C-alpha cells in the first residue's frame, strides 16, 4: 500500500444544508483496486459555524461499512442558524496504524 | 459520559404579547413546547429574549441497522430513529 490502502468517498451526500431537515452522511471505503470493503470502522467529527461566527463542536460519531455495500451512515441534527458544517471522516481499521488510516474532510454550506 | 440531546440557544428572538416568536413558533414565557419545524424542544425566556432548544440525538448507524425518519409530527416524533431489528 501507499499512504493508505483505503479511499473514502461520499455517496448520496450533497454538501448543502437544508433548513429543518436532518443532514445524512454516507461514506464508502474502497481499496486501491476500486473494490468496496466492509467491516471498516468510520469515525465522524463535525463543527458548525452559525450566522454570528460562533463555533460549535459535535460529539464524534461511529459507524461501520456494511458487508453488502461498504457504506457507513451518519445522521446529524443541526441548529437553526447554522451556515457552515465542516466535517471529516476517518477510518479506524484494527489492522492499520494511526498514520495509515484514510482521512477525508468536507464542507457543507447553507443557502446564501 | 456521552450527551445524546444537544442544546442550543437562539438569541435576540422577537417577543410579542409575552411570547417568543421563533421561526413562526409561538412559545409563551417560561413554557416548554415541542416543535415540528424545527424538530426541536424549545423553551422561551422573554425577559432575555432567548430560546433554549434541544435537538434530536445524532445517529451512528451500526451493523444491520438503518434510519427511519419522518418530518411529520412534533418533537420527538419527527426525530430520526436508529432502527435495528429486534
Amino acid at each position: 500500500m501507499v499512504l493508505s490502502p483505503y479511499k473514502l468517498n461520499l455517496v448520496a451526500t450533497p454538501l448543502f444544508l437544508k433548513p429543518g431537515i436532518p443532514y445524512p452522511i454516507k461514506v464508502q471505503v474502497k481499496d486501491s483496486l476500486d473494490q468496496l470493503v466492509g467491516g471498516v470502522p468510520v469515525t465522524l467529527n463535525a463543527q458548525t459555524i452559525d450566522v454570528n461566527q460562533e463555533t460549535s463542536d459535535l460529539d464524534p460519531s461511529k459507524s461501520v461499512t456494511r458487508v453488502d455495500d461498504g457504506v457507513a451512515s451518519f445522521v446529524l441534527n443541526l441548529p437553526s442558524g447554522v451556515t457552515v458544517l465542516e466535517f471529516n471522516v476517518k477510518t479506524d481499521a484494527p489492522d492499520l496504524p494511526e498514520e495509515n488510516q484514510a482521512r477525508e474532510g468536507y464542507r457543507a454550506i447553507a443557502y446564501s | 459520559v456521552q450527551e445524546r440531546g444537544h442544546t442550543y440557544v437562539t438569541k435576540n428572538v422577537t417577543v410579542e404579547d409575552g411570547a417568543c416568536v421563533y421561526l413562526r413558533n409561538v412559545i409563551p414565557n417560561g413554557e416548554t413546547k415541542a416543535l415540528n419545524n424545527p424538530c426541536v424542544l424549545s423553551t422561551c425566556y422573554a425577559a432575555d429574549r432567548k430560546v433554549n432548544s434541544t435537538l434530536c440525538p445524532n445517529i451512528g448507524v451500526d451493523e444491520g441497522c438503518h434510519v427511519e425518519w419522518t418530518p411529520d409530527g412534533v418533537y420527538p416524533n419527527c426525530c430520526p430513529k436508529h432502527v435495528c431489528p429486534s
